[PDB]
């Protein structure tokens, strides 16, 4: 009955949570943004491999489009 | 041979430093151990430029960290290198910074001074012959323009026959967080001018814009901040650790860059820049290196240069590049703007080729500017100080420290002397 | 090290005071025992509680404080609480006769036999402590036993001790509402004897903190439970940078030396920003840029100042929690470019930020909200001295006709030092009105 | 080389360049990827004059992107082919535009054509010798005239030395949606004659008559009337592209095509249009195809030029055809309405002849039109433009912009000085 001055010891909002209490909520993940980000981009872990890669992606592709130069290519 | 012994000051340089060492480990292929693992015959070769030997082949930074607050020190101590670190290099003092430019000048320094002298002493004599020094730090910083400025002060006389290379970010314009920054950034610059010979200008506001425009993440981090420069100043120092037909030293460099004695303040400049999609959607082409590394937005120092002119500029092209295209952009620019040089100086470039490129990326390069865009930036604090100066905010500590009117006063008649010696120079 | 020692001194500032401990234990997950759990934390005392507690290898840990009061009634009563074991029984200073609300009666007549007892507390914690930053003075300024009691014990703090940073942390006198006339008698009473030794004074009043109560945590009866959680949550907050670290950590060193203009004033306000209901924040999003709107929006301070009719100097913010500095400076960019927003000329940069990690945790049996993002708005205005104006009003008719002066020159105080008071306050209110005039 | 870079502008360039380019890369074979897969030499030696190469073989469009609405670019770059545009081409505002043309020409675009200039250049600086521009818009639209009148007065200081390429569409000229569409269209029309030295005219009222004629679907898309477009559009870019002796260069054609200075509008043609069984039912021929190349049924571009005559015609025939077919058949039209023509001019034909026929066909050609039936045009703009300025309807906006009337009575004046002339030289 007393619903009409509920502060006993506090106001209830029950019936309107549908949920818990134990933690806290937070908006979004700015981690997702984190795993979604690699820091070392200028720097990729790539070595001599994507040299290769890079030069074998078709120079002729590159010749015929610009005339494309590597080490002295004629 | 000629090395370099490094020092890290101020809360921000212990940051700063604790990325640049392990950016420097990386490079060289170190575990965060410390045991070397042989990949590399020149990085083994030319790594005792900056690193000592340790048992075990161990290389042991020569670097000597200062403070005066424990959990800076002791959160690098834990970090992932903190292990390749010294603890005898770990210097400090019991008190707490107040980010009072004068404790740490003349309260807090005096006990201080006489035991980095040893250390730093101890390690030139470790060493056989430096190139000279560089320092990281802050202008702005509460305690490393304190002993910043002490320490510079000191170690010109006992050496004074080698390079002064200095590291300083300058605060934000928007806002300083610390209101009395402007009266400590006025006490350091009055002993930079002096003492210094070259001087690195960083500012965080256009490094916040770098990440709003092409690395386009919204949120970083600080550290997040902290690799973008030692980048910089990694792409740098590739200069003297590699080989290439490219002369490596500063004094090649400095000599090359310092038309008159107050010339010290020079900006940094850093290539290809990529965002989310663009690292499969850029042709990776010197001319549009050239171009980007020549951006308008690509200046991350402190401002556009747009309402000045150029006095000298110098850049280092680190990949495998060749000789004729660096002359063939460098006569693009120099037609493109012909005009906007200054008539003073015709060629005022002054380019360099590492042919051994970053571990991952290949072509890139690191330019080092000297135009004439920093006047806006003391008379930014021009009025700052002035305004405050006019009611002497604040200055009851300083006098309680023992500082005086009088000091300001020729602090900013040399600023004002710098101020009109920019603006006659190009002006 | 990074540690400080906290006093309480009135029986308005223990209640309030066993608050915060009740609150301090918790984050660190303190038993009611004095010990933590089979986990390790005990040694020579260097961990989380070394800046705060004193965890000797018994394993007790020991708060660097002392309760202070000339009535043994609240005290021996929490003697009896829950946590009375932890707190050393002599750290409880208890007297046995009352103040009377009388300034000189703490100050003059029971003090002098009471305060070399709290002399020998205050150096024995001195000898043990290391690195001793400053003080934690919770009071009064109409204390019945805090008012006058303080002042005497501040000045022998100040005489011996004065290398060492002090700060004052008081409830202000309700505008409105008076429960002692001799308050104003004591209050100002102790702002001319402060002035002159005081570091930094940090006030609130209570009618605000329970006018928040019923605005948007929805509570129209709290409680001191309630109102000592807040003032607790609020000294949590401010001491998180000595607890644990952030993106930058800052000290009250760099508080003092950035927050006080000039000698005499040093009387910042505080103010928290998310002060809301559980199920508010649960159904609706917290960022940065609208709590910052919250935090300067005029009616979330706690003391009657109109923002626009004075002029803002100073402004220390300290955001506990998941932030980045980027959404941070855009929006306090934003608050420069503000027209209402009223700083002096004199300052162009006024703001003292302080980034920390940690986000700020419910307390079990609590009314807080389920906050990540938080921020303790430390600032200072020209708009205060209409609170002394109000004051000085009230004083000059009530010494214009000697109202219960016959209680006070019965015990041994004279007419000069009421005299004196008056025109130190008249001293105060034209330095206001210089530094508001550009 | 002589390459092209593409400007999009517009709502409506939205779709049609998108239309535009994918028909490009369906014509020459690239993946909706971009990964190019190798079936034509021609065309493969031949893509450099529209696209730049980037790394993983695929072609990047030079055309630039912009708009105010991001919605409409979130659709594009959902489309087949928005991975092959580059985030870093999509340029566009906070704003919208109210369809308003005061606003996109002195308020909006203030702040957004530093970007876009700044955007061009650096293509312009990405390739080394263009031949010009095009440019896809509306006279009718609110963005595309607001924008592209800026654009245009400000692409001819920097570059007076190449082609203004416009290609607007002209709203339907009974129903125009928009009622400020007669002030949006005087008032970019003022400029464009200034500016501009060739336009494409376009109206989509003769292509829904053309879907009732030909196309015999009842029901089309608008992509399919952009594919009409696109491919009027992609056959005048086809001499460029492709060998053949068909002489390619706009400039060996607009000088054969303009008499005047002030003749920017043009009007195209297409080649066979088929019905559901008229594929089969064809014998695709040069007389038949000729015949239905001059069908004033066949043009879409305006209206008849029954009701005048013609000044200059220029034809390009693609595919495997001879020098003789044609020579007679221009015989044969010559000789069929000869008084039609103009004695101005006698022999007013342009022939070129593409060897390379096209995907999805083998006999083709395109005619772009120059005769005596754009009076009735600007003729109808005439009188709505009097009406509506006659108790000036829907002024009070752009007096609150900062327009007066005053620039609408030297406009109209302008275009009517071009209703004299048009009527003046043929009549
Ligand atoms: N390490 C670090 N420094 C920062 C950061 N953001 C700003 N800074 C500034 O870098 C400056 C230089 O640091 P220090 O010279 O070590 O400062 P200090 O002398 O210890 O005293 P303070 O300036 O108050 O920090 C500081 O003044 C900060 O204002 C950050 O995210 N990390
Ligand atoms: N800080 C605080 N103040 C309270 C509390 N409850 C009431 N008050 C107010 O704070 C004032 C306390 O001042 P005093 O009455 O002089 O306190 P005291 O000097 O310790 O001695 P007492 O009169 O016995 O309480 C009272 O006037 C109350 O209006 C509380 O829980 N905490
Ligand atoms: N994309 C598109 N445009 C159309 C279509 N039909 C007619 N149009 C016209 O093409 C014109 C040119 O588009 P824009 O220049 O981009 O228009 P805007 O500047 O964004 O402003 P609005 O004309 O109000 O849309 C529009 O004004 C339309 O009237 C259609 O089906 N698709």
């Amino acid at each position: 009955s007393h619903q009409r001055a509920p502060l006993g010891k506090s106001h209830d909002q029950t019936p309107g949570l549908p949920k818990g209490m134990d933690v806290i909520n937070t908006t979004l993940g700015t981690p997702t943004i984190r795993e979604l980000s690699v820091r070392d981009t200028v720097n990729p872990s790539k070595s001599f491999e994507d040299v290769l890669k890079e030069g074998q992606e078709g120079h002729d592709l590159y010749t015929v489009s610009h005339n494309d130069y590597f080490a002295g290519e004629a | 041979m000629r090395e370099i012994v490094h020092l890290q000051a101020g809360q921000c340089g212990n940051q700063i430093g604790a990325k640049f060492w392990e950016v420097i480990s990386d490079e060289h292929g170190i575990d965060p151990t410390g045991t070397y693992h042989g990949d590399s015959d020149l990085q083994l070769e030319r790594i005792n430029v900056y690193y000592n030997e340790a048992t075990g082949g161990k290389y042991v930074p020569r670097a000597v960290l200062v403070d005066l607050e424990p959990g800076t020190m002791d959160s690098v101590r834990s970090g992932p290198f903190g292990q390749i670190f010294r603890p005898d290099n770990f210097v400090f003092g019991q008190s707490g910074a107040g980010n009072n430019w004068a404790k740490g000048h003349y309260t807090e320094g005096a006990e201080l001074v006489d035991s980095v002298l040893d250390v730093v002493r101890k390690e030139a004599e470790s060493c056989d012959c430096l190139q000279g020094f560089q320092l990281t730090h802050s202008l702005g910083g509460g305690t490393g323009s304190g002993m910043g400025t002490l320490l510079i002060s000191k170690i010109r006389e006992e050496y004074p026959d080698r390079i002064m290379n200095t590291f300083s970010v300058v605060p934000s314009p928007k806002v300083s967080d610390t209101v009395v920054e402007p009266y400590n950034a006025t006490l350091s610059v009055h002993q930079l001018v002096e003492n210094t010979d070259e001087t690195y200008c960083i500012d965080n506001e256009a490094l916040y814009d770098i990440c709003f425009r092409t690395l386009k993440l919204t949120t970083p981090t600080y550290g997040d901040l902290n690799h973008l420069v030692s980048a910089t100043m990694s792409g740098v120092t590739t200069c003297l650790r590699f080989p290439g037909q490219l002369n490596a030293d500063l004094r090649k460099l400095a000599v090359n860059m310092v038309p008159f004695p107050r010339l010290h303040f020079f900006m940094p400049g850093f290539a290809p820049l990529t965002s989310r999609g663009s690292q499969q959607y850029r042709a990776l082409t010197v001319p549009e290196l050239t171009q980007q590394m020549f951006d308008a937005k690509n200046m991350m120092a402190a401002c556009d240069p747009r309402h000045g002119r150029y006095l000298t500029v110098a850049a280092v092209f680190r990949g495998r590049m060749s000789m004729k295209e660096v002359d063939e952009q460098m006569l693009n620019v120099q037609n493109k703007n012909s005009s906007y040089f200054v008539e003073w100086i015709p060629n005022n470039v002054k380019t360099a080729v590492c042919d051994i490129p970053p571990r991952g990326l290949k072509m890139s390069a690191t330019f080092i500017g000297n135009s004439t865009a920093i006047q806006e930036l003391f008379k930014r604090i021009s009025e700052q100080f002035t305004a405050m100066f006019r009611r002497k905010a604040f200055l009851h500590w300083y006098t309680g420290e023992g500082m005086d009117e009088m000091e300001f006063t020729e602090a900013e008649s040399n600023m004002n002397d710098l101020v009109s010696e920019y603006q006659q120079y190009q002006d | 090290m990074r540690e400080c020692i906290s006093i309480h001194v009135g029986q308005a500032g223990v209640q309030i005071g066993n608050a915060c401990w009740e609150l301090y234990c918790l984050e660190h997950g303190i038993q009611p025992d004095g010990q933590m759990p089979s986990d390790k934390t005990i040694g020579g005392g260097d961990d989380s509680f070394n800046t705060f507690f004193s965890e000797t290898g018994a394993g007790k840990h020991v708060p660097r404080a002392v309760f202070v009061d000339l009535e043994p009634t609240v005290v021996d009563e929490v003697r009896t609480g829950t946590y009375r074991q932890l707190f050393h029984p002599e750290q409880l200073i208890t007297g046995k006769e009352d103040a009377a609300n009388n300034y000189a009666r703490g100050h003059y007549t029971i003090g002098k036999e009471i305060v070399d007892l709290v002399l020998d507390r205050i150096r024995k914690l001195a000898d043990l402590c290391t690195g001793l930053q400053g003080f934690l003075i919770f009071h009064s300024f109409g204390g019945g036993t805090g008012s006058g009691f303080a002042s005497l014990l501040m000045e022998r703090l100040s005489v011996d001790y004065g290398k060492k940073s002090k700060l004052e942390f008081a409830i202000y006198p309700a505008p409105q509402v008076s429960t002692a006339v001799v308050e104003p008698y004591n209050s100002i009473l102790t702002t001319h004897t402060t002035l002159e030794h005081s570091d930094c004074a940090f006030m609130v009043d209570n009618e605000a903190i329970y006018d928040i109560c019923r605005r948007n945590l929805d509570i129209e009866r709290p409680t001191y439970t309630n109102l000592n959680r807040l003032i607790g949550q609020i000294v949590s907050s401010i001491t998180a940078s000595l607890r644990f670290d952030g993106a930058l950590n800052v000290d009250l060193t760099e508080f003092q030396t950035n927050l006080v203009p000039y000698p005499r004033i040093h009387f910042p306000l505080a103010t928290y920003a998310p002060v809301i209901s559980a199920e508010k924040a649960y159904h609706e999003q917290l960022s940065v840029a609208e709590i910052t709107n919250a935090c300067f929006e005029p009616a979330n301070q706690m003391v009657k100042c109109d923002p626009r009719h004075g002029k803002y100097m100073a402004c220390c913010m300290l955001y506990r929690g998941d932030v980045v500095p980027k959404d941070v400076n855009a929006a306090i960019a934003t608050i420069k470019t503000k027209r209402t927003i009223q700083f002096v000329d004199w300052c162009p940069t006024g703001f003292k930020v302080g980034i920390n990690y940690q986000p700020p945790t419910v307390v079990p049996g609590g009314d807080l909200a389920k906050v990540q993002r938080a921020v303790c708005m430390l600032s200072n205005t020209t708009a205060i001295a209409e609170a002394w104006a109000r004051l000085d009003h009230k004083f000059d008719l009530m010494y214009a006709k000697r109202a219960f002066v016959h209680w006070y020159v019965g015990e041994g105080m004279e007419e000069g030092e009421f005299s004196e008071a008056r025109e130190d306050l008249a001293a105060l209110e034209k330095d206001y009105e210089e530094v508001g005039v550009d």
